[PDB]
């Protein structure tokens, strides 16, 4: 019960239950461009002069229209990524509170429904200070000081206890199934066939049909929390890294030609914002050109992680000498582009 | 000494030729035109620079009183009063003309003589009523006065208030005449003094107001000193089963529209008490000693009082277990029947000391006490009830 | 008694006027001037492959 | 005109002499090198800052 | 000159039927985020008003139009849409034509506020966006027509459809999705008024219990008076406490929230000059703002 | 209210010399300081089992 | 006035234009060099998603349900190997040189030829432009590469178009020497500048 | 509004300590209460000494009624001889734009109306002193309009506790935690605020309201089903605990119910008294914000373009 | 403020409950104000802390 | 210094998160490059940068 | 002074368990049944000390 | 700080160190300077002994 599971998670007892953890990070990296000779034609106009009388002054706004022609047939320019400066997002621990969400109906007894809301919000970091307004977006309290960066928002998804950890030792989906639209063929229902048709197995995992029974099916517990249509967030300004995965309407409207889909992750609009204090939804006027490998492939990358702090210390020797399993405990070594880096 | 003569000569010659847009829009100014019957306006009589007030095209009236009246009062009292007024016109009593000839405007001097019996200076007020009867172009003009004042009595009793129906229209600058209808030119927004008259023999005019309605709160408040002043349009209401009252005033004051309400309370608070006491007839009381008090402060203390959950309520299994509370309100004199004087933003005077005069003019050959204002800049606004 | 204040020197920047063709990034484009661009509605270029 | 002749560049170049000291090339520019033990702070009481 | 004109650029790819509807929409009210010279059309469209996830309802459109800035479209070039904002650009020019989308006629000297299209549609196919134009109806009707539609929603939990202005009929019923689009405004009425009519009834524990028509007036008049006798005419002066004084503040803010929504201020007044006073549906009306 | 390792800090009843009647009245109350005596009087979160 | 004080005040007044004029009229040539990087970044795909794609299109389309999907493994595998390179495997002169050739060979020679080719002193015309940050350029010159002739030939005239609805460009060669940097990579001379001191020095603008 | 506008001039007395002259040049954009719209006044008329009442120093809650009796104006430019300001109730400029510097802890957004509050908050209490003229200047804090309606609601509800022998200090906006400095409130102006409440409180109750009170059992049933209805009650309202005990029901039948609409008449009387009351306690939100080069956030300590609000 | 977390350890609220709270045992020994030292000419290295 | 010159060009307005990155990028840069020649000398290519 | 932090030394609670650190860090054990070791994090790490 | 003071002789004749503002005079607050020429009523010229 949502009241009853409060008790067993305070006294340390493990219920019959599992989790995945999803969070999003932002790296500031230096790049290298290259372009062969006539990569683009460029037309510039003749400037205008303008006048605007305000506030004890006269504005002259000089404007000029300028145009662009990509003369090349084929790829004429390359972005070359290079060394990393900063993990701008801190790799911390934040529990997402759905008490900001306001969409789901509460339980009946106001003696009990308020008893959770006091005992979850107080004294949590992300909990609302003043209780949520009737229409508007609720607010997260200002932290008095910041340590490393903006604290990324961890998320928790119900998963079985008995998945193979080998599904997580390599890159995969938090969803139990793969997603489109790269994996799809050429038929009207192919995008949704990859999503929710379970007579057929997954593309990326042909060994079985799913990886999470509580996700990746219609009206699953994994979906109805996080489906973009169903609106259990949106009053919450806090980000949701699961939203880029579990919203089926977003993938179904994707372009599908790989001639073009490569370029779109050369410059893609991020869901995150830098100057925001914690992770927040983007304001409608600011769009950052961000490379998104998580955008196309619909995978995420596991980190160096273990459950014993002792057995975790075998990883800092290197890749090979880290033991992976010990009777109940386990290790997950990273498979990432940042694998051999110092970070 | 030559450079001082040159600097004077240069500045004047530069001062004329470098004038932007050839002095076309140096005063900001606006103009209106509307073709309306001369029924309740006599622009031949009421000269250039008087107030105009527009109507609501009276076909809306006789059933809005059927809808918005307090219970117990008459509904058809408004419609029977208005039909006798259109009879007293004797020109447009046939109703067959639609879309045109609204007789939409009411001249300010006509509205003063309608509510003239409620003022203080009766000798000044009867002089206003004289040239209304005399100088207007029409026969049996006092018959129109008796109907339209009874109509305004029927406005307040049938509770469609005239300030919801009347609205400011700009001041007179010129009029083109014909039988029964006049092309009316007026100035809705801007200064009154900038409006071109059309007569080259007599340039720019000013605002002309009768001295019966003009009230200065610089005197009774004792507040001297210079400053700008806000002109206002203030009615008066007295609700009773008796024949009811009406007045119109134009108040010159330094007070803002946000702060006029204690000032109008200091003048008209005697009328304010009356419409709280009376104006509730016939509105029947409930049965006496029926109403209980609130146990909400009482029942919240004892936990042993029975409650309801969200799954309980709207079921009759728990509707009888909870407390039953039946309020009654049929004897309440509430604020829409506590109404009195109401105001609106009219215009302001940007002079340091506002200029007012007290002269008598004809209006041949009736001499009328007249207040003349100067430099009025028009900014209309919403109405506002002081109830 | 003799006292006085003083000013010593007045220093400025010089804004570097930068022609775009001083760069060699302008190799990457053929930058040609329209005297009119805002009145144009059709912006298509024919490619023959 | 912007920008005109500065006051400081109006002077003639002063007369110069020859000094023996170490000069080291680093990157693009010549960097002057000194160590101050013999010339200054030798046989005094001031600690070398 | 010195007249201010916003320039809205249309993205290319317009089909010949799509430009014809944009050719027709000459005098209409259009909102925009900030006063600026050049601007995309994506901030104009109805899709730009969303919070999710969720297409905004009648309550949000009333809240948006305070933060959005009203502008009336001038002549429509095939290149760009030139529109002037009402609050800054009109103070120098003075006269702007405006076509009614309202079925209610306009008399001279009327104040006009803007109402979202709740009374009861342009969509572009090639550009993948929608357009919703608000209704320029007169401000005394605006407090009425909104309050009539609220009164229908309370009946969901005599005829309300009768609205006769300047000698004309109106039919509010004309249906299905109009009621559910307005549902969020109805709930904030009842929650505001019932929280109003409990706190006043708790601070004055005997408003209803007081005797009818004569003691209540005597209780009214002393409260209505100006004299110094104020507080002793009001206040009634383990166990749980009713949080009344906190419930004061939460109700005053919610009442203070709805004051900006339902004012419906007179942005536009119409002064007919050289023409008929009555301006009917589908007719350009001249506009003069406050000086 | 956890400030000194030899003392417990807690909220007590105001203006009472104790003992002390049967039911003390609910007053506003203040923080009263008492001497932790033994090592076991430390809270077990800070001295585990 | 006729006073010396008033006539001196115009020297403060007129030069207040000429500082603001020469800033704004210099702010548009930098306005090109801003967007010049912005358009290319919107067009250029990353390396780790190109190196299989060149090897795919040399086979042709062969658009099947199967052989298309061999890219996806060869995108993912080639992503997590060579997304980042220089922090991953630096300190190795062998592996970096082929990686620099991978910049030069992943793009096709593109239409069309210019009339006013950016020539060098006694050299072949420039075939490509690298754009790096400031600290990478210090690493790429003290190691792994050599600097060549700092002077080159650059066209100074902007191209002129005149409407007659079909109109053709007129170009005129006026070459000037420009201090620059030339790097020989593989079979073609490559341009390399950093754009920190020239443009974006002491503004509020991020470096894209 | 005139074609040129109307600009008052506040003359400066000649006795000036030079550090107080530089103190006035930091007052480039502030808000100044004029008692009149006279063209020429003095700094003694502007300052806090004439801004007192007769013999009695006003408190923070009593200072609001002193504001609405006067005329808020904004300093445009500080001259060596005088201070030029533009009134707000009068049409403000020739151009329609004024700069306003934020002496406010909270940043501003576009389009939001500005009301103004006395110096209330802790720490940032800053009053300019003209010690050569022995003057004190208390300048108001421009704030967004829903914030000003909160602060008035926090102060007025505090004074009602003083007539009854916890807690209400803490506000929140943009996640910022902030309290406010207040010690006492005079019993005079609280009665003027309270009488302005309860008259507007009573005038919303009409015959249709008791019909609306029958929908109290509907909302508490509906808050079970939708979380949007749960966004109303917030557990601190009376109506959640009022619905748990009282089951009201409708009166029947209404007098002349055929001709009239009781639910319609209750709403329009409610919109003119209770929904009006945000204007009646504080002053009006005369000014909103329209940045031209579009800055979504006007930071604390910066100027902003300013355009009237109806 | 212990309703808020720490900057450097955003996991929890403190690391020592007997430091870093007002009137801690860590406070009154080594604050500048409360002054159990200073008449000792010996240092206290956490006086800076 | 070496983190500050990587900062002060872009984003002169100190956005609060990017300010907090400068703290950690002092520390990690400090504990490597506080001292240099005793840490890792005898490496010519490492010192010359 | 700036950071308000402090640096740990190489330390352990057994003398014999300390002797794994003189080899170097990468083979030094930290923990043993109840004892512990704290390897240093210092700017003086790779020095002669 | 370093202090240079005059132990004996005239307060004037010591050089200040600023040739812009040479020789100085005695500055005393008026709360302490109390004559006995008033409170003994004895005028007339002569020298006086500070105490």
């Amino acid at each position: 019960s949502p009241v009853a599971l409060h008790h067993q998670l305070k006294t340390g007892l493990h219920p019959g239950f599992g989790f995945t953890v999803v969070r999003q990070d932002r790296f500031v990296t230096e790049n290298v461009l290259f372009s062969e000779r006539a990569s683009e034609a460029y037309f510039l106009g003749q400037l205008q002069v303008a006048r605007h009388e305000t506030g004890g002054g006269v504005n002259f706004t000089l404007t000029q229209p300028r145009g662009n022609v990509d003369l090349g047939v084929g790829y004429t320019a390359v972005v070359a990524t290079a060394t990393v400066r900063n993990p701008v997002t801190d790799m911390g621990n934040l529990p997402q509170n759905f008490y900001l969400g306001r969409g789901a109906p509460p339980l009946l007894d106001n003696a009990a429904a308020v008893y959770l809301r006091n005992a979850v919000v107080a004294g949590n970091r992300l909990g609302p200070a003043q209780p949520v307004p009737v229409f508007g977006c609720a607010q997260v309290p200002r932290r008095a000081g910041m340590d490393h960066g903006q604290d990324a928002v961890c998320e928790f998804i119900a998963t079985p206890v008995s998945t193979d950890v080998n599904y997580f030792r390599r890159p995969c989906n938090p969803r139990g199934r793969a997603a489109g639209g790269v994996y799809a063929g050429d038929k009207e229902g192919d995008v949704t066939a990859l999503m929710y048709d379970h007579g057929q197995s997954d593309p990326s995992r042909a060994f079985a049909a799913t990886a999470n029974p509580w996700a990746s099916q219609r009206f699953s517990y994994g979906d109805l929390l996080y489906n973009g249509a169903y609106h259990l967030n949106g009053a919450s300004p806090v980000l949701s890294p699961c939203f880029k995965f579990f919203t089926s309407a977003d993938i179904a409207a994707k372009h599908r030609c790989l001639e073009r889909l490569i370029v779109e992750t050369g410059s893609a609009v991020s869901t995150a914002t830098a100057a925001s204090d914690v992770q927040f939804k983007r304001p409608p006027g600011c769009r950052e050109l961000v490379e998104d490998p998580c955008g196309l492939f619909q995978e995420a990358y596991p980190l160096t992680c273990a459950s014993d702090p002792a057995l975790l210390r075998s990883a800092r020797n290197g890749e090979a000498h880290a033991r992976e399993t010990h009777f109940a405990q386990y290790l997950v070594y990273d498979a990432s582009p940042l694998k051999g880096l110092a970070l | 000494p030559n450079d001082d003569t040159e600097q004077a000569l240069d500045k004047i010659l530069r001062g004329t030729m470098r004038g932007g847009a050839a002095l076309i829009g140096s005063p900001r100014h606006h103009l209106t035109r509307q073709v309306i019957l001369t029924d309740l306006c006599q622009p031949n009589a009421d000269r250039a620079g008087t107030l105009l007030l527009a109507l609501r095209h009276p076909a809306d009236l006789p059933h809005l009183a059927h809808q918005r009246a307090p219970p117990g009062r008459q509904t058809e009292r408004l419609g029977e009063a208005w039909g006798q007024l259109m009879e007293a016109t004797a020109l447009g009593s046939g109703r067959a003309e639609s879309g045109c000839t609204r007789a939409g405007l009411v001249s300010f001097n006509f509205l003063v003589a309608a509510c003239a019996a409620s003022y203080d200076a009766r000798d000044a007020a009867d002089a206003v009523r004289a040239h209304v009867t005399a100088n207007y172009r029409g026969t049996r003009v006092g018959a129109r006065l008796d109907r339209f004042s009874e109509c305004l009595r029927a406005m307040v009793h049938t509770h469609v208030f005239p300030h919801e129906v009347m609205r400011f229209f700009g001041g007179l600058v010129s009029w083109v005449t014909q039988d029964e209808l006049a092309s009316v030119t007026a100035v809705c927004a801007g200064p009154q003094e900038a409006a071109h008259t059309g007569h080259p023999g007599r340039p720019r005019s000013a605002v002309i107001l009768p001295a019966c309605a003009f009230v200065d709160l610089d005197a009774e408040l004792g507040l001297g000193g210079p400053g700008a002043a806000f002109l206002y349009l203030v009615f008066t209401y007295r609700q009773r089963r008796d024949q009811e009252l009406c007045c119109v005033y134009v108040i010159k004051s330094q007070l803002p529209p946000r702060g006029l309400e204690p000032a109008l309370e200091r003048l008209f608070g005697r009328l304010r008490i009356t419409n709280t006491i009376h104006g509730t007839e016939d509105m029947t009381p409930p049965a006496p000693n029926r109403n209980p008090d609130f146990p909400l402060a009482g029942l919240a203390a004892n936990p042993q009082t029975p409650r309801c959950s969200a799954g309980q309520v709207t079921n009759p299994q728990f509707a009888d277990r909870l407390y039953r509370w039946q309020p009654d309100l049929r004897g309440r004199p509430t604020a829409r029947t506590c109404t009195y004087a109401a105001f609106a933003e009219l215009g302001m005077m940007p002079e340091d000391s506002p200029r007012c005069l007290h002269r008598t003019e004809r209006f041949g050959a009736v001499s009328v006490p007249v207040v003349i204002l100067e430099g009025v800049v028009w900014r209309p606004g919403e109405w506002r009830a002081c109830a | 008694d003799v006292e006085f204040d003083a000013l010593l020197g007045s220093y400025c920047n010089t804004l570097s006027l930068v022609r775009f063709l001083e760069l060699g990034l302008s190799v990457a484009c053929v930058c040609t001037k329209f005297p009119e661009l805002a009145y144009m509605n059709e912006g298509r270029v024919q490619f023959e492959v | 005109d912007l920008n005109r002749q500065t006051l400081d560049e109006l002077e003639s170049a002063p007369q110069t002499t020859r000094v023996r000291a170490d000069l080291v090339s680093i990157g693009e520019k010549l960097i002057f090198l000194e160590a101050l033990e013999k010339r200054i702070y030798a046989a005094t009481n001031v600690p070398y800052p | 000159a010195d007249g201010f004109e916003t320039d809205i650029a249309i993205p290319s790819g317009i089909s010949r039927p799509d430009a014809a509807a944009l050719q027709r929409c000459e005098g209409r009210v259009v909102f925009l985020p900030t006063i600026r010279r050049q601007l995309t059309l994506a901030d104009v469209a109805h899709e730009s008003f969303v919070s999710g996830g969720v297409s905004p309802d009648t309550l949000g459109l009333l809240l948006a139009y305070r933060r959005r800035f009203p502008a009336v479209i001038t002549r429509v070039l095939p290149t760009r849409i030139v529109a002037c904002p009402l609050d800054v650009g009109l103070t120098h020019a003075g006269t702007v034509n405006l076509r009614n989308t309202s079925p209610v006629d306009l008399c001279n000297g009327d104040p006009i506020s803007l109402v979202p299209p709740v009374f009861e549609d342009v969509r572009l196919d090639s550009l993948d966006l929608t357009l919703r134009f608000p209704v320029p109806l007169p401000s005394p009707l605006a407090r009425e027509i909104v309050a009539r539609l609220v009164a229908r929603g309370i009946r969901d939990l005599p005829d309300l459809n009768v609205l006769y202005y300047n000698g004309s009929r109106l039919s509010l019923l004309a249906l299905g999705p109009v009621n559910a689009e307005l549902r969020s405004l109805v709930l904030n009425m009842v929650y505001s008024i019932t929280e109003g009519t409990t706190i006043i009834l708790t601070l004055i524990p005997r408003l209803f219990a007081l005797s009818a028509q004569d003691g209540y007036v005597n209780a009214l008049l002393q409260m209505q008076s100006v004299t110094r006798e104020a507080a002793q005419l009001i206040h009634p002066e383990g166990e749980r406490r009713l949080p009344l004084y906190e419930a004061l503040v939460a109700w005053l803010t919610h009442a203070g929230q709805l004051g900006d929504t339902l004012a419906l201020a007179p942005v536009v007044r119409v002064c007919t000059f050289d023409g008929a006073a009555v301006v009917r549906s589908g007719d350009m009306a001249p506009v003069i703002r406050y000086p | 209210l956890e400030l000194h390792p030899a003392f417990d800090f807690f909220v007590g009843v105001a203006d009472v010399e104790l003992p002390g009647g049967d039911v003390p009245p609910a007053g506003p109350g203040e923080i009263q300081a008492t001497w932790r005596v033994v090592n076991g009087n430390l809270p077990l979160a800070l001295c585990p089992a | 006035d006729g006073t010396g004080i008033s006539a001196h005040r115009q020297l403060r007044a007129i030069q207040q234009l000429a500082r603001n004029v020469q800033a704004v009229l210099g702010a548009f040539e930098r306005g090109t060099a801003d967007q010049m990087l912005h358009v290319l970044l919107e067009k250029a795909p990353p390396l780790a998603l190109l190196l299989p794609m060149q090897r795919y299109l040399d086979n042709g389309r062969l658009a099947t349900r199967v052989a298309r999907a061999t890219l996806v493994a060869e995108l993912k595998r080639s992503f997590c190997e060579t997304s980042f390179f220089l922090g991953k495997a630096g300190h190795r002169r062998e592996a970096v040189e082929a990686w620099l050739v991978d910049l030069t060979t992943a793009t096709q020679p593109s239409v069309a030829v210019p009339r006013l080719t950016h020539a060098d002193t006694r050299g072949r015309p420039v075939d490509g432009v690298l754009v790096t940050t400031a600290p990478i350029k210090q690493r790429l010159l003290q190691s792994f590469l050599k600097v060549e002739d700092t002077e080159a030939d650059v066209p100074v005239t902007y191209g002129e178009m005149v409407l007659n609805t079909l109109d053709e460009l007129e170009s005129a060669p006026q070459t000037t020497r420009v201090r620059a940097d030339l790097v020989s990579i593989g079979e073609k001379l490559i341009f390399l500048e950093a754009l920190e001191k020239r443009i974006y020095a002491a503004t509020n603008v991020p470096y894209p």
